[PDB]
């Protein structure tokens, strides 16, 4: 009903191409 | 004339401007707003809610204020208000309920 | 306007939504289970004064 | 108050570690391949936010060489599993390269030879006027990239030379 | 959370069109429902996230935007695309 901070929110983060991938 | 005294307490110590969403939750400050005015209106005489269900119907239909929320001019059903005060007044309400207590069975 | 965007909507400054009721159950409730609680009671009590004068 | 900022990347994952004592503070990265930890003195206090992978420093001490500390950090982490990067070109009507293997062969208007010969780096040619190296160190790199510029560098005069893909040039006008 | 959320809409459309894509669109939305207000943002070559502003800074969001910018010219230079500007562009 007001502005608690959340818990468990956090979206997955982006994972880039190794050097070996590449 | 102890109440308003009382009652202006509260108000402010429940002053609490954050922005809200209208949810089922409430604050503990609205709480003890809402504590205190059910503590004054269970200890009250019959012949004082009699006159209590008379008021509203006499501030209602005044209206002063807008608001989705609160009391409201563009409120659908005040036009009634005028003619029924208490389903006590409608002899037909004396019908349904005897007529419903034989419906049980 | 063509270059004007909106950023939030809020009632009385302080209130996002507003539900819509239709009915005026709600303020007249207390008014009436308090009679049709309290009657019983003497209902229920006024026998009790009686049953001492027929015991 | 300068705050300073402290990025993490995102394929690494950390944690933050103090005492029953709460004297002693100090911090600890740790990744598939390596793992790595600092600490934090009494007078350094600090935020964290999952939100950026960012960390945020004040410093009771004022100690000016945190700047640098920082850019060492950084770059130290973002080392893990990433390179640098950085483009080479030139323009001009005598000049052309040949590439083998990581030893490229400059030609420009030179009566000695010019070979470039590079240790550990990546040198993947993409046209005759462009090469682009790559290397997990940015202090090497820069050894290694300035080497080819020095054969020829751009002429104040027009833009005929080599250069950096990303430079400050300059010229000034000749033979209206 | 909203305000900062406020000037990046600005720096999206009040900015120049040339360091911006052809089909860049930035729109905004209240969502009561969001846990906190977010910036959602995609890339060209696939890339995607989204940072909840409750508790970060402006700085704090841009240094993930060059953690993004910085390798996606090691990814398009590959490819062979000049991304780059002309040097007649911004003088001192």
């Amino acid at each position: 009903s007001v502005w608690k901070n959340p818990t468990n929110y956090l979206p997955e983060k982006a994972k880039f191409p190794s050097p070996k991938e590449l | 004339k102890x109440f308003e005294r009382e009652w202006q307490k509260i108000q402010r110590e429940t002053e609490d401007k954050q922005r809200q969403a209208l949810d089922a939750e409430l604050t503990p400050a609205q709480k003890k707003r809402v504590e205190f005015i059910a503590d004054a209106f269970i200890e009250l005489n019959i012949m004082e809610i009699a006159y209590l269900n008379h008021t509203l119907k006499e501030r209602l239909i005044k209206t002063t204020g807008l608001s989705p929320l609160k009391v409201n001019i563009d409120w659908p059903s005040l036009k009634q208000l005028e003619n029924g005060s208490w389903p006590p007044a409608n002899p037909n309400w004396f019908l349904q309920q005897e007529a419903i207590a034989k419906l049980w069975p | 306007i063509i270059k004007f965007q909106k950023f939030l909507f809020i009632i009385d400054n302080k209130y996002v939504n507003s539900l819509i009721c239709d009915n005026l159950f709600d303020f007249f409730f207390i008014s009436i289970i308090l009679t049709n609680s309290l009657i019983l009671e003497f209902y229920k009590n006024i026998i009790l004064i009686n049953l001492i004068k027929i015991n | 108050m300068k705050r300073n900022i402290l990025f993490i990347p995102f394929n690494i994952s950390y944690s933050y570690i103090e005492k029953n004592n709460n004297t002693v503070k100090f911090l600890y990265l740790y990744n598939n391949d390596y793992f790595f930890s600092i600490n934090f003195n009494e007078k350094q206090s600090i935020v964290i936010n999952e939100d950026t992978n960012t960390i945020v420093v004040e410093t009771r001490n004022f100690n000016n060489k945190i700047n640098l500390f920082n850019n060492e950090f950084n770059k130290f982490i973002y080392s893990w599993d990433n390179f640098f990067f950085n483009k080479i070109k030139f323009t001009g009507k005598g000049f052309k390269w040949k590439k083998k293997e990581t030893n490229l062969f400059l030609f420009f208007n030179r009566a000695h030879k010019c070979f470039f010969i590079g240790n550990n780096i990546i040198l993947k040619r993409l046209s005759k006027s462009k090469v682009i190296l790559l290397k997990n160190n940015y202090n090497h790199l820069i050894h290694d990239s300035i080497l080819v510029r020095t054969i020829r560098s751009n002429n104040i005069f027009t833009k005929r030379g080599l250069r950096f893909s990303r430079q400050i040039i300059l010229k000034k006008k000749g033979k209206t | 959370g909203q305000n900062i959320a406020k000037q990046i809409f600005l720096k999206c459309k009040q900015a120049r069109p040339k360091y911006l894509q052809n089909d860049f669109n930035a729109t905004l939305v209240q969502d009561n429902e969001a846990p906190a207000s977010y910036f959602h943002a995609k890339f060209v070559n696939g890339y995607e996230q989204k940072w909840y502003l409750h508790k970060s800074t402006e700085e704090e969001i841009n240094r993930n935007l060059k953690y993004f910018n910085y390798q996606i010219e090691m990814e398009r230079n590959l490819q062979g695309h000049d991304d780059e500007y002309e040097d007649e562009e911004t003088q001192l």
